[PDB]
């Protein structure tokens, strides 16, 4: 299996845990907000792209070198 | 002292030496841009099979724009060509000078007069006939009759294998 | 305003004696270590402010501008961005 | 040192001949040296290192 | 601009070719060609690469001739001026999957897959961007992202919605050298191969650069000695002034 | 700018008690930081000389002053190319920084400016 | 009499490169002139060589550049050398101009070489702009489009002039073929003006870092400055080598490896880095014509330095306040460069306007005031 | 897929043959030259064309 | 040189421009070879290969 799958999971639970939590919280809020009616006629619809970017940037910092070492 | 001067001339000399070696490298690498580029060198050297070609047939391979006649000559064809006394030939050559292998007449298939492509098997010497001004080539592709001055040019060709020639 | 050798346009020179020695007689790198350390330090110290002050000021301006710009284009900076445009 | 100066340096014609001959030697030997060094630092990576499989 | 509009910046991966003195790994180049040929070439051309370009980089003369000879190319018309085909030669360019842009877009829901011959130079990031993009499709788009139809979420792509779906999955290729073909491994190999395709002079260029660095450095050192030697009578000059 | 201008403005400042109280200390510090004395120059050695007026003023210097100026310029050029500063007696002390050239250039300019005025006179 | 002096042709070379009397104290910033001559020689050699392999037709241009990279022997080197030396040419020209401004090289009696120099700088900009179009990648096309459309601002005839320049109704084949012909020409014109500014300079000779006469103490150009020039030549060649062989694309835009497409507009259309400060000045003025005028004025205002510098002393070596002002002017010019490539977004819009005001106020207000006050401080301070 | 359109003023007058090979096949090996420059490409110009056609 | 040879040069400039005009406008191809209006063909050799007249 893809070595990246395990490395990414390890980095998310470990050095990038704070970022993982923020992304998780964001998704919870957005999904709940989409569930509520008259969401389609709202002015501002929040995404979680920012939080996702912060998490992925972090995972990449902790993984890039490790991954290429096992290829 | 001589040692004192010699040291400073060693430094000057080393500098002149590296400047000479650097200039040579620079000039050689830079000017090489004018030598045939990789795409041009790829368009030279056409390789052709010989297994496909039956006896008593003439192929036409394009090579550097020009057509190449490749005939797989039979025994009796070779004989016919080796007969004509070299003496009576505008361009005096025997087949042995033309071919490096008697069974493979390889020629540049443009007529030596003005530059039409001779229609093969036709003629009066039953080789090739240029329809343009009526010049007749032989089975060696030697000029026999008509305005053409020379025999049909031979490219530079080698048999890499016995079944493939490169031109 | 410039002549040529022999008539360069100097006021008359008198009373200066100049002396020097051959390149072959001299050590070209005499005092190089002292120069490289102490002379360079002196020259650099005396010019340092003229580089530090403008560089540090304009780097600070840039840093503030780029950080604000970055913040305006986040979620948090939505409202301030709306006003700014 | 006198001898060396007198033979290779004193006459500029001889000095330039020595410089050019040295440049020729340098060029040939430096080429060989770099080729070997390049092949060692990039060992197992180059076509010449995997060519034998094919 | 929002970070999403820019696209996430790829990590810096330690490529074999990173390094002033480092060539490509040619075994990785060969494996990357096999990924190109079996996966990417369905939608992407490599039009600037000829079969002869593979020779002595990834393949022998015979292997590359065999690849060329399996294809048919347009010949010159026959003697009646009718169209003809011929087998490929080493001089021929690798043929693309589509005859024109219109056909390419029709097969890809309107999107045009770019030619990949310069893609490593035509994108910020180079090999890192190609690797990040191919391996960076999340299973689910971040909550709140609305993808246009026929778009796939990929954070590395500017705007996030790319018309190319994920294509590398564990074992889509069976490498001929026995290497486990994981998503990561295939992305690494194909990114290396595409980097080579963009800059095939890379290995020679860096070796010539090493020679230049050495010679130029020596010349610089000597030029300092010679300048100081020549200038010393001026630097050392002394004066005595007796006012007239 | 003309030396005349500079000298007149300076004299307006030196007259005003308030102005001199604030300007003279600044000017002295400026001169200290300028650092021309550390190459053995006097202030007037720095004035641009490639002008008809300045060439005429320099030709009117007494021979002694002229020979000494040549030596200061040569000496400063040697410090500049060597990246050294003057030491000891080569440093110009404040009391040696005399305006040897200012009176000559002021006379040359006085005539030049009077000539310009008189070239524009209108008989009344 | 020595042949080098007697023969009129040899004597011209002699006067410029051998017996030429130089100040004995030129520092390393006097070496940019010979570096600029070196860049000009490299650009001529590599440029003429590229012309032997390049095709100016829009259907073939981009591919001819790929053929140079891929098939021509050492084509990659010649192309990278040409593209990187264009950047080095601007680094050296900014250094040479910065030297000239700091040391007062524009003052009498050197107003003429300085004024011809300003035209050399305009010719270099035009040369480099046209050469960049020749690749016919995305940045080539879209840069040509936006820069050539600035001419539309000329009142009454502007649109007509643009169509005349393009040879059609948009940037296309006619534009590319004329840019090739003019790009080949302009370096020769540039060499003539470079020669003219040296002949103009020869009447006064080189200035020197102290700002005083060097008529008292001259050195022959050769061997002293010949050997001192070799140091910076080799330092330059080391920088050249690092870019050309190890990072040949660092100074470029990846979008120029995508073929020109009049339909797709690139994310951000920016000039090459060396034109960025002038682009920031243009953006600062909201009016189209206003912005073009400001941008041209930013270069032509160099012509007034001989007037607005009121100092009785040449150059900044002994002027602490002028040295501070010059430092701020230079750093502001670099910040304008950076602002030329940011997005038109807050807060960079206002910052660009403030930096543009600072740029012009240096010439129009600050240098005239500071140079006036320093005159008074030198006089009072040395009494 | 390929398509045809009707001609416009900008179009060139189309020739009788698709390629040289077709042209030669229809003319017993000879290739009839394009006539756009023939008056400049032969000594004689109009006189040669007239003399040839009537001679 | 000026004004004497400036004005004497104008005479031959205008004489030259008259000769120029007669060739360029009335006989533009008199000094050329008709074969240069046939596109280069490496196969067909022209009847006679000569340099331009001045060589
Ligand atoms: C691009 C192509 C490559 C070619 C390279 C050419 C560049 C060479 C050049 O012109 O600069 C070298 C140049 C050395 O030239 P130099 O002839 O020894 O002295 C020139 C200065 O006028 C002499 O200035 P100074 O004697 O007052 O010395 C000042 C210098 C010290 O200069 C030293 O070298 C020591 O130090 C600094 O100014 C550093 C600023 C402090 C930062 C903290 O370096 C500088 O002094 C740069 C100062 C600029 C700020
Ligand atoms: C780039 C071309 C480099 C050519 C190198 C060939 C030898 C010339 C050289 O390095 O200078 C030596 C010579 C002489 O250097 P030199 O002038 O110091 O030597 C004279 C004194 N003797 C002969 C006693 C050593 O340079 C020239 O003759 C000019 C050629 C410049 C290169
Ligand atoms: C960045 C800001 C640089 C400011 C320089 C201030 C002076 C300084 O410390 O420099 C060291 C030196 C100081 O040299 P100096 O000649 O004044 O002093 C030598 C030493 N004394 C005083 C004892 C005689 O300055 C230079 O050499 C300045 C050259 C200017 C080049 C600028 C390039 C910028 C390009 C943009 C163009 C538009
Ligand atoms: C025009 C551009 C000028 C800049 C030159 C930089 C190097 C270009 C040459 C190519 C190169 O990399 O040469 C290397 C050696 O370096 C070297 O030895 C070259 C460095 C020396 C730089 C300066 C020397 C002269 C430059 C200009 C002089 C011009 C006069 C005549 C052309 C490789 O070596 P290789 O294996 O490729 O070499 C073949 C013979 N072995
Ligand atoms: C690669 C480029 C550099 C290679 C040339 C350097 C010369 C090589 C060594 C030869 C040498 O040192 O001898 C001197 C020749 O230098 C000379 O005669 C030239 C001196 C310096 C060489 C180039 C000058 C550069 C100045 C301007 C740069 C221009 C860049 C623009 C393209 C003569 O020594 P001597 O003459 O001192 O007397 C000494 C008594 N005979
Ligand atoms: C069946 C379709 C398909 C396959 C398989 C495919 N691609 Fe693509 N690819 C596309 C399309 C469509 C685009 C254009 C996407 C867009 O612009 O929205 C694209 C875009 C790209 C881009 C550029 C994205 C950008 O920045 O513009 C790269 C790099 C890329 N592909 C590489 C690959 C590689 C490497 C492979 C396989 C090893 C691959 N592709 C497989 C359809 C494909
Ligand atoms: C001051 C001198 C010159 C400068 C500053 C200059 C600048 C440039 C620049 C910036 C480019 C774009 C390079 C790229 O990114 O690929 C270029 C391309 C080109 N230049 Fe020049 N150039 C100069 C002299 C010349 C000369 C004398 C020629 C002679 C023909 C020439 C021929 C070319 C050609 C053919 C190209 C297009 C091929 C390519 O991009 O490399 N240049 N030039
Ligand atoms: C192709 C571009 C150029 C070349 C090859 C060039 C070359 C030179 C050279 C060799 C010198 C004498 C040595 C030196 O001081 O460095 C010089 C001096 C000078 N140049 Fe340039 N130059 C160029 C562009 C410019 C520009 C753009 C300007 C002005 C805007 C300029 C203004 C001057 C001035 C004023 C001097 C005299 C400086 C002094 O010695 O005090 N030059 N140039
Ligand atoms: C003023 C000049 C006077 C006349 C001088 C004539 C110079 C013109 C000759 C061009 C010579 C090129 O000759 C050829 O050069 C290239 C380098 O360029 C060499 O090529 C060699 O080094 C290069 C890099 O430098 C590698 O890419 C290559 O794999 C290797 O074989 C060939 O080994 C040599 O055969
Ligand atoms: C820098 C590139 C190298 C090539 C040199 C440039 C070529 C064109 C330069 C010629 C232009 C005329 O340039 C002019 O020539 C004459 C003699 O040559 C010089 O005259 C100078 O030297 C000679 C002797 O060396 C003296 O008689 C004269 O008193 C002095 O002024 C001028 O100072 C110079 O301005
Ligand atoms: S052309 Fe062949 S016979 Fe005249």
């Amino acid at each position: 299996p893809d070595p990246a799958i395990a490395l990414h999971e390890a980095a998310a639970e470990g050095p990038c845990h704070d970022f993982k939590h923020h992304f998780d919280e964001c998704v919870e809020r957005v999904t709940k907000a989409q569930e509520a009616e008259d969401y389609d006629h709202a002015e501002y619809k929040e995404d979680c792209v920012e939080e996702f970017f912060h998490l992925q940037h972090c995972i990449n910092d902790n993984t890039a070198d490790k991954l290429f070492r096992v290829l | 002292t001589d040692a004192n001067r010699l040291f400073s001339y060693f430094m000057i000399g080393s500098f002149g030496m590296l400047s000479a070696a650097g200039a040579k490298a620079t000039v050689q690498d830079f000017l090489s841009n004018m030598s045939a580029s990789a795409d041009v060198l790829a368009m030279a050297k056409v390789e052709v099979k010989l297994g496909a070609i039956p006896l008593g047939k003439n192929v036409i391979i394009k090579w550097r724009g020009k057509p190449i006649f490749i005939r797989h000559r039979t025994s009796e064809e070779i004989e016919e060509a080796n007969e004509v006394n070299v003496a009576t030939l505008r361009d005096p050559q025997t087949d042995d000078e033309r071919v490096q292998k008697p069974e493979w007449l390889v020629m540049i298939g443009v007529c030596t007069h003005l530059g039409c492509v001779p229609i093969g098997e036709a003629g009066d010497f039953g080789g090739w006939f240029c329809p343009c001004h009526g010049s007749h080539y032989d089975i060696s592709g030697r000029i026999r009759r008509g305005p053409a001055p020379l025999n049909l040019e031979i490219p530079e060709y080698d048999f890499a294998d016995a079944e493939t020639l490169v031109i | 305003y410039m002549g040529w050798w022999g008539h360069m346009g100097s006021p008359p020179q008198k009373g200066i004696a100049g002396y020097t020695i051959s390149p072959f007689a001299a050590r070209p790198f005499a005092g190089v270590v002292h120069a490289a350390i102490f002379n360079t330090f002196r020259r650099t110290k005396n010019q340092a402010l003229f580089v530090i002050l403008p560089v540090s000021f304009f780097y600070y301006v840039w840093t503030q501008a780029s950080e604000k710009n970055e913040w305006l284009y986040t979620k948090a900076g939505r409202h301030e961005l709306a006003k700014a445009l | 040192a006198t001898t060396f100066y007198n033979v290779f340096v004193k006459r500029n014609s001889a000095f330039v001949a020595t410089i050019l001959a040295s440049a020729f030697v340098f060029d040939m030997t430096f080429e060989t040296a770099i080729d070997n060094f390049w092949d060692r630092i990039n060992a197992g990576k180059q076509w010449k290192d995997i060519r034998h499989k094919y | 601009m929002t970070a999403a509009e820019h696209g996430l910046h790829p990590a810096e991966y330690p490529w074999p070719q990173n390094g002033m003195l480092s060539t490509f790994d040619h075994a990785s180049l060969r494996r990357g060609y096999q990924v190109y040929k079996e996966v990417c070439a369905a939608c992407h051309s490599l039009d600037r690469i000829a079969w002869r370009n593979l020779v002595g980089v990834t393949h022998t003369t015979d292997e590359a001739k065999a690849f060329a000879e399996e294809l048919e190319y347009d010949d010159e018309p026959d003697d009646e001026g009718n169209p003809r085909k011929r087998p490929g030669k080493l001089a021929d360019y690798i043929p693309g999957p589509y005859p024109n842009e219109q056909a390419a877009r029709a097969a890809n829901q309107g999107a045009l897959p770019p030619d990949l011959s310069l893609i490593a130079k035509a994108r910020h990031g180079g090999a890192d961007y190609i690797f990040a993009l191919l391996t960076g499709y999340p299973d689910e788009p971040p909550a709140g992202v609305v993808l246009a139809p026929g778009m796939n979420y990929n954070p590395y792509f500017p705007g996030g919605g790319i018309g190319m779906a994920r294509t590398l999955f564990d074992g889509v290729v069976e490498y001929e050298d026995g290497t486990p073909a994981t998503t990561s491994q295939m992305a690494k190999d194909v990114a290396a191969f595409l980097t080579w395709a963009a800059e095939p002079e890379h290995d020679e260029r860096k070796k010539l650069g090493l020679k230049a660095i050495i010679v130029i450095s020596a010349m610089l050192g000597l030029s300092v000695y010679i300048k100081k030697f020549k200038w010393s009578p001026i630097k050392n000059r002394k004066f005595i002034y007796n006012p007239p | 700018a003309s030396i005349t201008s500079v000298v007149k403005t300076s004299e307006l400042i030196l007259k005003s008690p308030l102005l001199s109280k604030i300007v003279v200390p600044l000017a002295k510090t400026y001169v200290k930081f300028s650092g021309y004395r550390q190459l053995g120059f006097k202030m007037n050695d720095l004035i641009i000389e490639e002008t008809p007026n300045m060439q005429l003023a320099l030709r009117r210097l007494p021979p002694t002053e002229s020979y000494d100026r040549v030596y200061r310029l040569i000496r400063a050029t040697q410090f500049s190319l060597s990246h050294k500063l003057a030491t000891g007696n080569d440093i110009t002390k404040p009391e040696e920084d005399d305006h040897y050239l200012i009176p000559y250039i002021l006379d040359v300019e006085a005539e030049a400016f009077e000539k310009d005025a008189l070239d524009n006179l209108e008989v009344v | 009499m020595a042949l080098r002096k007697k023969n009129s042709l040899l004597n011209m070379a002699n006067s410029y490169v051998l017996d030429s009397p130089q100040p004995s104290n030129l520092n390393y910033f006097w070496n940019f002139g010979s570096l600029l001559a070196l860049c000009l020689v490299i650009q001529l050699a590599t440029g003429i060589t590229l012309a032997m392999h390049y095709t100016s037709h829009a259907s073939l241009a981009f591919d001819s550049v790929e053929h140079i990279m891929r098939d021509v022997n050492f084509g990659w080197f010649i192309r990278y050398a040409h593209a990187n030396t264009a950047s080095f040419f601007f680094i050296c020209i900014y250094a040479h101009m910065g030297r000239n401004i700091y040391y007062g090289s524009y003052k009498t009696p050197r107003v003429l070489p300085w004024s011809i120099g300003v035209i050399i700088f305009l010719l270099l900009i035009i040369t480099a702009f046209m050469g960049y179009v020749l690749v016919f990648g995305q940045m080539s096309l879209w840069g040509a489009t936006v820069i050539c459309n600035l001419v539309s601002a000329i009142p009454w005839l502007g649109e007509d002039i643009v169509h005349f320049l393009w040879g059609g109704f948009s940037v296309g084949n006619p534009t590319l073929q004329r840019f090739f012909a003019l790009h080949y020409l302009m370096p020769f014109v540039l060499a003539v003006f470079a020669l003219l500014h040296l002949i103009a300079l020869h009447t006064a000779g080189s200035s020197n870092p102290l700002g005083i006469t060097s008529n008292v103490d001259k050195l022959s150009m050769h061997p002293y400055y010949s050997f001192k020039d070799l140091i910076t030549v080799f330092a330059f060649l080391l920088m050249f080598t690092l870019f050309v062989f190890f990072s040949p694309d660092k100074l470029g835009h990846p979008d120029n490896y995508i073929p020109a497409n009049p339909m797709v507009t690139p994310a951000s259309i920016v000039p090459e880095w060396y034109l960025l400060p002038f682009y920031a000045i243009l953006r600062a003025i909201p009016d189209k014509l206003g912005g073009v005028i400001a941008m041209v004025a930013a270069i032509l205002i160099l012509l007034i330095l001989p007037i607005v510098d009121r100092s009785i002393i040449r150059g900044n070596a002994f002027k602490p306040i002028s040295k501070l002002l010059f430092g701020f002017f230079i750093c502001n010019f670099l910040l304008l460069g950076v602002l030329g490539q940011v997005h038109i977004e807050p807060p960079f819009i206002v910052l660009g306007q403030i930096c543009t005001i600072f740029y012009f106020s240096y010439f129009l207000i600050l240098l005239p005031m500071v140079s006036t006050i320093e005159n008074i401080f030198f006089y009072i301070g040395s009494l």
